[PDB]
RNA sequence: CGCCUCCUAAAAGGUAACGGAGGCGCCCAAAGGUCCCCUCAGGCGGGACGGAAAUCCGCCGGAGAGCGCAAGGGUAGAAGG
RNA sequence: GGCGACACACGUGCUACAAUGCCCACUACAAAGCGAUGCCACCCGGCAACGGGGAGCUAAUCGCAAAAAGGUGGGCCCAGUUCGGAUUGGGGUCUGCAACCCGACCCCAUGAAGCCGGAAUCGCUAGUAAUCGCGGAUCAGCCAUGCCGCGGUGAAUACG
């Protein structure tokens, strides 16, 4: 390349929230992250996150059918 | 905060109870 | 010749899979992931030279190489650009270290996107290459928060040796890019 | 709104002619003055006409609307713009 | 810390400085608090970082935040829309909706005072 | 009213009219010498702030780009960058 | 269905633009009125509105009813910042046959404009100005920040 100018790349340990250690050369020696390619929702399997629902309970809003048959 | 729903004393000021003026002694 | 984790993993995983899912007879037709290109074209930088040193130094951090300018071709009258004027930055990715710049950007940096609903798999062009763009440079984690100063962002063109967009496509997704169904 | 300690829909005006048209079928117009219905979920698929002060709206009805009342798909004011 | 996406607090008192996430405010802060077993008093310039890593693990997962609360609420917004509703055609014109008053003020919902022409 | 470019100009040169159309009376120490390297304009798709074109990615494009300035000749096997 | 419509304009009021300030926990100090189709002490359930029981009261003996500012302690560190709440979504309470174009409340999260206001203009000469809360009328419920009374702390100035 070109001497003097360009960066130098060092062994660079990427900690995760999950405590997962990545395995790179960078231009950081020690990396703290916060994700992964496991903690993020759309990765691995979605796993009903947080929502539970389908839509909000419109045909589902029902809670006990209550009216004269 | 005469008129805030979620302080003393504008619970106070349209005298509604409930979580931030309870009345208990 | 360094241990990169996704070259041995393209090696093992995805270079015979495609060579299974699309009945390839020769070891060189399967696609092959040449020249990442990244220019970080700023052209709010029309009155400044100063916010480019800066960006260059960020895009430096997190490539490894440090990038050249671009100067304007053409000058126009709504925007100022006349025949010089520095407002872009370009750098190519080649040789391990689009590699780590690969792991760095699917392995933080997109699902540091908000919400990340995921990529678009539309965005081919035709003939086996894919463009990108991103809005933020905080989500690589070498970017800082402390050493930023302004709203700097990316675009990406990565290119593939590949003749159609649906062999780029399978690289791309059994190797790590989070696409859209 | 309406205490959830209690039911919804208290109109026999309009819940005799919904279920036997749900019985027969036939998806016939039927024409209300009764903007208090809160759509039952058994009301989708039908043409039901709100009159709201002038004239009856013709309301198509899918399956997202159930909470809201009728009313809510009837206008009762004109205004087309300030100028 | 660096806790709700990367829209972050910092700076001096958590139990505030959570009031600044899209999503968490005051007292759900302070159930989110209670349940993981946190100093209110504290700061976050000087805390430990498996408090910070419990009190993600609870925050972006019992709640909804981040990059989908705005989706969900837009989402019902075009609920309201599209449809014939009333409070969905008010929100498609930029008028109120929780049974206001538009012959004076409105111009919280409405905008600027655009000052017209003003005949007789 | 002097000079340059095309036509009138009848395929060498030349050729008039108060004939048809345009300019020139400057500039460049880099816009010169040599050596080495690079090839355009557009069109089709792709791509944060980018819209018909601020910068890039792939394909086609023998010269329609450019060559400071009017026009002509010429030119990418360079005189262009 | 409308009197609540809204591209604007005016008058009267409420809440603020903060540190003589805000929030939280505890602790005091009144006056004037209201109520057996009602006021609800006190328990249980709910973070809460409130609900289920049920004592008392024809009421200077019962209840409304905590009065607030005040006081003690702690937190915020002056930044559109736990100042300020507009506005918006979801989930609930009470009333009323019915709360969507038209209600009042509770909870969550959004949390805006406003960092002292141009020409001008208003009220006040002693408990008066200012600030702070309470009760009544109507009223099934209530848009009540309106009106009428009640009391707590308590200025400044008036040469002419
Ligand atoms: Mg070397
Ligand atoms: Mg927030
Ligand atoms: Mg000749
Ligand atoms: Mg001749
Ligand atoms: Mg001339
Ligand atoms: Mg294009
Ligand atoms: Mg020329
Ligand atoms: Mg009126
Ligand atoms: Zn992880």
């Amino acid at each position: 390349m070109k001497e003097g100018i360009h960066p130098k790349l060092v062994p660079a340990r990427i900690i995760c929230g999950c405590g997962n250690v990545i395995e790179t050369y960078s231009t950081k020696p020690e990396i703290y992250v916060e994700v992964c390619s496991k903690c993020h929702p759309f990765y691995t399997g979605q796993q009903r996150f947080v929502d539970t629902e389908g839509r909000v309970e419109r045909f589902q809003r029902r809670y006990g059918d209550s009216y004269r048959k | 905060g005469k008129g805030d729903r979620r302080t003393r004393r504008g619970k106070i000021w349209r005298g509604t109870y409930g979580k931030y003026r309870p009345r208990k002694k | 010749p360094l241990d990169v984790a996704l070259k041995r993993k393209y090696y093992e995983e995805v270079r015979p899979e495609l060579i299974r899912r699309f009945g390839y007879q020769n070891v060189w037709e399967v696609p092959r992931l040449e020249k990442v290109v990244i220019n970080q074209g700023l052209g709010e930088a029309k009155e400044d030279a100063r916010i480019l040193e800066k960006a260059a130094q960020e895009l430096a951090l997190i490539t490894g190489q440090k990038p050249a300018v671009t100067r304007a071709k053409k000058s126009i009258s709504n925007f100022k650009l006349r025949k010089g004027m520095p407002i872009g930055l370009r750098v190519t990715l080649r040789r391990d270290r689009m590699w780590i710049f690969l792991e760095k950007l699917l392995n933080v940096a997109l699902p540091r996107i908000r919400d990340f609903r995921g990529l678009n798999p539309n965005s081919f062009d035709g003939r086996g290459n894919y463009n990108l763009g991103l809005r933020e440079q905080l989500i690589f984690p070498e970017i800082t928060y402390d050493m930023v100063d302004a709203l700097r962002g990316m675009d990406i063109a990565v290119v593939t040796t590949a003749e159609t967009d649906e062999e780029a496509r399978a690289l791309l997704e059994l190797l790590g890019f989070p696409f859209r169904k | 709104p309406r205490s959830l300690k209690k039911g919804v829909f208290v109109d026999d005006h309009l819940l005799e002619k919904v279920l036997e048209l749900n019985a027969k079928g036939e998806k016939r117009l039927i024409k209300t003055w009764s903007r208090r219905s809160t759509i039952v979920p058994e009301m989708v698929g039908h043409t039901i006409a709100v009159y709201n002060g002038k004239q009856h709206v013709p309301v198509y009805i899918t399956e997202n609307m159930v909470g809201h009342k009728l009313g809510e798909f009837a206008p009762t004011r004109t205004y087309r713009g300030h100028g | 810390a660096r806790i709700a996406g990367v829209e972050i607090p910092r700076n001096k008192r958590v139990d505030v400085a959570l009031t600044y996430i899209y999503g968490i405010g005051k007292a759900r802060a302070k159930e989110a608090l209670e349940k993981t077993g946190i100093n209110p008093a504290t700061r976050v310039k000087d805390l430990t970082e498996a408090e910070v890593v419990r009190l993600r693990e609870y925050v972006e997962n019992t709640w909804k935040l981040e990059g989908e609360l705005r989706a969900e609420v837009a989402a019902n917004i075009k609920r309201l829309m599209d449809i014939g509703c009333y409070r969905g055609l008010r929100h498609r014109r930029g008028l109120p909706v929780r049974g206001q008053r538009t012959r004076t003020n409105a111009r919280t919902r409405k905008g600027p005072r655009k000052t017209v022409a003003g005949k007789k």
